[PDB]
């Protein structure tokens, strides 16, 4: 009586609409609303850095809620997503609509992006605790754990491209300015968004329905139920610990310069290398050699141990970074260097979750009593990188509408371009050398200590 | 809120150079393009844009007849013209919104490229000898060169033409229909001294 | 440079609707920024991008996609009566049509001519005025010293704040030495199917 392969397989289904409604609201959004939807970048700021920070507020609040959600017919888990999709959709395509408002478009975007992240934040935290729900046995949550990361990773791939590729099919006029004093239209643009939103809307439904035949929810009622109250507690003495809080502030801060490159990266491609007409294939690059280099980290990490690979793997972009703001715009070294942000995307977002387990044993070591750390470090991190991946966000539009960044342009002037190589080779790489700093200072010391610890964790 | 404060009307003499103010506040003028204008009796035109830490871009007809300048020290856009005598027109003096292209605060400054000035004519052309009802009654004003502000005494029936060039100089009329017509009499403006009021007689 | 233009220079409406209409010579991509000018004041922005209002009454709206644009005034009222331009946003040298209300008003013109006065005569000039105080549309005048002359000056004021009529003045200028050619006659052609004499010997 275990779960089946089909069932994992669905499971592992119902959580790629998550990562192709972020990879598309992460990559696209802001091309969208500064060109295609024709807004201020002021009000662009707003509507990023609001509706990324109204998703961090909603995950504690949907997760005290679901963890207070009674047993229904259907399951504690399962009537939540078959009453959060159906809304989802809506507000995701109306996110990717242009409306014909004489005034407040902003509203109109504010609106449906908060109440889109809240739909989806009420979709995603029940189907995190539906792995836990699924089965007792440890085996199978890690299966269908992986199972999991496996669709999500092939789920970012397939967002991307799939959005790429159709609002890449159809271009737009530009607007000429000053700057450039010596058949498609927007309506076509914006079609094209309006049918890669309903097509994502597709899979979402889709896979929504797989998820809601495929998985069962067992009638789990063992061991306690925790304490909620205690999740400010629980967050004091995590962040207590030392190796816990290093690990938490380095993830966070290379997470947070590599969202700031996926936020202001379209951007870069489209008006510092000059390559409006192939932005989706860079990004499709990227995705492909971030899919293609897991297996090359895992065997690195596997054989020449952590340390070197999270010192080398978040910091291989650094030279690439400079090198993309340090050429003439040449194609082959965009897509070589294509390749390596690839490589060193694959390397910071699967590095830190390999240095987890031997943070978790030091926790069991140091403290006997734990209940939820790992939960409560997850939602820690997954509050601050979303709270401050939104500042990052508006901030970079409002300096972009503070440089007289033109709404459309077929070019920018001298500021808006050196704004973008800032954004694209000087925050991030500040980012990365504080995470780097941070990374340094490990107590763990990679396994030498960590196995020792593991060897407590046979007296304990 | 932004302003954007310009000069006086000028009168440059034929092929003279006039130097037009642009005096803005409000914003950093750094970091807008600040337009001109060029409006005739009734066309807009677009002679240039100008941004104040660098480039000029003018119009191809403009390109050697105006010539901007920006002092970031004052906040203060300058427009040169040169040579003139089509140039009589209304110069406005918009910024551009950093993203769209559109001017949204504005200003506005009159320059009359004529030669000459001179004292007004005044003659009261009257009736030839008929009446029915109400009656119309004139007064011409030749040969000026300013703005003046005919008026009557009280009588509020009055129409007062726009004026017009003739040579070098300016024409007017004002008409009125009386009914009745006891004494009427036009008092003309100019406020360059020169004050005449002249009585309408009969025949 | 685009060729972007307003059709009709003149429109008639009272109380009712507006719909003035802006044509680009190029796929323009919804940029079009529509000013509002009262006379003696600079261009106020009202709409920008063909569709966004800037701090304007809600009565101003527009639309339009491409190369066919038009703002609309459902409640125009006094103030609304001004001159309304369109320009576009999409090339690098800026472009302007010009357009302008007006009421709707009757019909019915007036003239009367009026001979030089005997000051004028004395300083060398006769300038015989034609007066047309009264009239609504547009209105053309001739000039008869028993023969066409094209050697008039004409101007015309606006549309009065209460008749809502238009006038029109007609200034002759002929010398004393040219002051013999028989009797002085101004004609006048309206919408009336009749043209309007007053003459003077
Ligand atoms: C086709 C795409 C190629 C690859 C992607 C699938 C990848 C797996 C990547 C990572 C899993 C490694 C991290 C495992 C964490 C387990 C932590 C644990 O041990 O449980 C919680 C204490
Ligand atoms: C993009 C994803 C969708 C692609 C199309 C769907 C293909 C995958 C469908 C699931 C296939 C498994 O479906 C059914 O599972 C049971 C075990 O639970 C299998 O039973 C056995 O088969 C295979 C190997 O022979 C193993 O997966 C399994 O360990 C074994 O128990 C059945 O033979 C199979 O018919
Ligand atoms: C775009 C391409 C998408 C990928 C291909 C389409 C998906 C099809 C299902 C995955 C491929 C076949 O499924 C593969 O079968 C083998 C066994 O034969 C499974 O191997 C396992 O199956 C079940 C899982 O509990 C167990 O019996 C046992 O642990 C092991 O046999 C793999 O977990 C699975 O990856
Ligand atoms: C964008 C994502 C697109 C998603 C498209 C939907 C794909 C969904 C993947 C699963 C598809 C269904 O997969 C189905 O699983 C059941 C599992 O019992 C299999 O059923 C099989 O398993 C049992 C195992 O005991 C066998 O005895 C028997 O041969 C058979 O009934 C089916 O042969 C397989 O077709
Ligand atoms: C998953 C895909 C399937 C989705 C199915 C639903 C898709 C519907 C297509 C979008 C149609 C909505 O289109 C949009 O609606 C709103 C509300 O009616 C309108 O908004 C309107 O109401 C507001 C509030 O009174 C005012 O600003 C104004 O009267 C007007 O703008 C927009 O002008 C219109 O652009
Ligand atoms: C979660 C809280 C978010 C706080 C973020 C900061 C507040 C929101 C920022 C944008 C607010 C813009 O402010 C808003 O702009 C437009 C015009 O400019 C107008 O917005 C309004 O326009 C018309 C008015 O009939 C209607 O469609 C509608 O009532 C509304 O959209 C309002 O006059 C103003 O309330
Ligand atoms: C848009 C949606 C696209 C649909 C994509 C569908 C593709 C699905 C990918 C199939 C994943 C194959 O999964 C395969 O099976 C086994 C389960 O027996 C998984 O699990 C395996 O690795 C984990 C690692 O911790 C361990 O629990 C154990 O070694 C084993 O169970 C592996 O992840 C993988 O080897
Ligand atoms: C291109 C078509 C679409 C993509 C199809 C790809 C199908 C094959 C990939 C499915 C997922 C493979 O999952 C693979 O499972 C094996 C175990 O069997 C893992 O092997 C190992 O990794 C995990 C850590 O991640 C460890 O717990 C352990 O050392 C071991 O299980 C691989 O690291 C993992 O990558
Ligand atoms: C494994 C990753 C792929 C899985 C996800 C599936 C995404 C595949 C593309 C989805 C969109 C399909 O529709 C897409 O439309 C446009 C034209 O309209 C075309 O796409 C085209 O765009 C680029 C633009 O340079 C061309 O170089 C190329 O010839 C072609 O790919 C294709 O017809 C198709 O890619
Ligand atoms: C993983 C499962 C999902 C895989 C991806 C979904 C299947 C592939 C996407 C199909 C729809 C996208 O492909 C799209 O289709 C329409 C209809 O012909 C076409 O697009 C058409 O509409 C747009 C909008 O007016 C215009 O550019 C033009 O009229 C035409 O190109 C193109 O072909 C492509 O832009
Ligand atoms: C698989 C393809 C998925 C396509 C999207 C499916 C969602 C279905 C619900 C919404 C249908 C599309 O939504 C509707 O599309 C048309 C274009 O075709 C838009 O465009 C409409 O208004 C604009 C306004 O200028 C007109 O220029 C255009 O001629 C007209 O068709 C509408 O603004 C939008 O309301
Ligand atoms: C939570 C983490 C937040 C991280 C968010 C990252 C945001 C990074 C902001 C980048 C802003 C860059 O700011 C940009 O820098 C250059 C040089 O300093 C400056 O711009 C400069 O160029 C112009 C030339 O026209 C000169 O007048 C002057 O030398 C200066 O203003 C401005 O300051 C700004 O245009
Ligand atoms: C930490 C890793 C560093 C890697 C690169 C990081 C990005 C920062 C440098 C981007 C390159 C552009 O940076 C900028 O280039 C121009 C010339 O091209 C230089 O020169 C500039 O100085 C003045 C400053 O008032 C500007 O008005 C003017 O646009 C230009 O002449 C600047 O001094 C330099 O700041
Ligand atoms: C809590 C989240 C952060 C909220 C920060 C507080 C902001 C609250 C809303 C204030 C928005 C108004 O702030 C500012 O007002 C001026 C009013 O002319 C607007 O207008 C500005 O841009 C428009 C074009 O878009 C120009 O026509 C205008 O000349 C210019 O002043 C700006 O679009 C807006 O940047």
């Amino acid at each position: 009586s275990r779960l089946s392969v089909c069932s994992k397989l669905c499971y592992a289904i119902g959580g790629a609409p998550y990562q192709i409604t972020g990879c598309a609201i992460g990559f696209f959004l802001q091309i969208y609303l500064l060109d295609v939807a024709l807004l201020d970048p002021f009000y662009a700021s707003i509507i990023l850095f609001v509706g990324r920070a109204w998703d961090a507020v909603t995950d504690p609040t949907v997760g005290f809620l679901v963890s207070r959600t009674p047993w229904t017919r259907f399951g504690r888990m399962m009537p939540w997503i078959v009453l959060s999709t159906p809304f989802a959709v809506l507000c995701y395509f109306l996110i990717w609509y242009v409306p014909s408002v004489d005034q407040g478009k902003v509203v109109w975007y504010l609106i449906f992006y908060c109440c889109f992240q809240t739909l989806q934040t009420c979709f995603h935290v029940p189907y995190s605790a539906l792995t836990m729900f699924i089965s007792t046995e440890q085996k199978e949550r890690d299966s269908a754990t992986a199972y999991r990361m496996t669709v999500e990773v092939l789920g970012t791939l397939i967002g991307t491209a799939i959005q790429g590729q159709i609002v890449g099919m159809a271009n737009a006029p530009c607007i000429s300015t000053e700057i450039d004093l010596q058949h498609v239209s927007l309506q076509d643009l914006r079609n094209a968004y309006m049918i890669a939103s309903g097509v994502i809307c597709a899979i979402y439904v889709v896979c929504a329905v797989v998820l809601f035949l495929g998985v069962k929810e067992q009638k789990d009622t063992c061991r306690v139920r925790t304490e909620p109250m205690s999740f400010f507690q629980g967050i004091c003495m995590v962040m207590g610990h030392g190796p816990y809080a290093k690990l938490v502030m380095g993830f966070l801060f290379t997470s947070l310069a590599f969202m700031l490159l996926e936020g202001n990266f379209a951007l870069f491609c489209i008006y510092n290398l000059g390559f409006r007409n192939d932005f989706q294939n860079v990004l499709l690059v990227i995705m492909l050699s971030a899919t293609l280099a897991i297996p090359f980290w895992q065997w690195f990490l596997t054989k020449f141990g952590k340390k070197t690979a999270v010192y080398i793997g978040t910091t291989s972009v650094v030279p690439f970074l400079i090198s993309v703001v340090l050429v003439p715009s040449s194609l082959a070294v965009t897509y070589i260097a294509s390749f390596a942000a690839g490589v060193s995307v694959a390397a910071a977002f699967l590095l830190p979750w390999s240095m987890l387990p031997d943070v978790v044993d030091d926790f069991k070591v140091q403290n006997p009593e734990s209940q939820g750390h790992e939960a409560i470090f997850y939602s820690f991190y997954v509050f601050f990188t979303k709270f401050a991946s939104g500042v990052s966000l508006g901030v970079s539009t409002l300096s972009l509408d503070f440089a007289g960044y033109v709404t459309r342009g077929c070019t920018q002037p001298g500021e808006v371009k050196l704004t973008l190589k800032i954004l694209v080779s000087a925050a991030p790489i500040v980012l990365i050398i504080i995470g780097l700093l941070i990374f340094i200072s490990y107590p763990i010391n990679e396994e030498k200590r960590q196995g020792n610890r593991k060897l407590l964790n046979e007296q304990r | 809120a932004s302003k954007l404060e310009l000069s006086g009307p000028a009168e440059p003499r034929g092929s003279k150079s006039a130097q037009i103010t642009c005096k803005a506040k409000g914003f950093p003028e750094a970091r807008f393009w600040v337009f001109w204008l060029f409006q005739r009796a009734a066309a807009l035109d677009w002679p240039a844009a100008n941004f104040s830490g660098g480039p000029v871009q003018f119009e191809s007809r403009f390109q050697g007849n105006a010539s901007l300048k920006g002092s970031q020290a004052q906040a203060n856009a300058e427009l040169n013209i040169g040579a003139l005598g089509s140039s009589t027109a209304t110069y406005r003096c918009g910024w551009k919104l950093a993203n769209g292209g559109f001017f949204p605060s504005w200003g506005g400054a009159n320059v009359n490229g004529a030669a000459g000035a001179k004292a007004p004519a005044v003659y009261p052309v009257e009736i030839s000898g008929a009446g029915t009802g109400s009656v119309t009654l004139g007064c011409l004003v030749k040969g000026y060169n300013a703005k003046p502000n005919l008026t009557w005494p009280g009588a509020s029936g009055a129409l007062t033409f726009p004026s017009e060039l003739n040579g070098a100089l300016w024409n007017l009329a004002s008409a009125v229909t009386g009914s009745g017509f006891p004494s009427a009499t036009c008092a003309v403006g100019f406020g360059a001294a020169t004050d005449v009021d002249k009585k309408v007689a009969a025949a | 440079a685009l060729d972007i233009n307003s059709p009709e220079a003149e429109k008639n409406a009272k109380g009712a609707r507006a719909r003035i209409t802006c044509n680009a010579g190029n796929q323009v991509g919804s940029a079009v920024a529509w000013f509002n000018q009262r006379p003696g004041d600079p261009a106020s922005l009202l709409t920008y991008w063909a569709a966004t209002e800037k701090g304007v009454a809600g009565k101003q709206s527009a639309q339009g996609a491409s190369t066919k644009f038009s703002m609309s005034s459902a409640g125009p009222e006094a103030p609304s009566l001004s001159s309304y331009w369109c320009l576009l946003f999409e090339k690098g040298a800026f472009s302007f049509g010009g357009s302008k209300l007006n009421p709707r008003e009757g019909a019915g013109p007036q003239a009367s001519i009026l001979p030089p006065s005997a000051d004028l005569n004395t300083s060398g000039g006769a300038a015989v005025v034609c007066f047309l105080p009264n009239w609504y549309g547009n209105i053309t005048v001739q000039w008869k010293t028993e023969a066409p002359q094209s050697q008039a000056n004409m101007s015309w004021p606006g549309q009065a704040g209460a008749n809502a009529a238009y006038a029109m003045a007609a200034v002759l200028a002929i010398t004393k030495g040219d002051y013999g050619p028989g009797s002085f006659t101004c004609n006048a052609s309206n919408r009336g199917t009749g043209p309007f004499a007053m003459s003077l010997n």
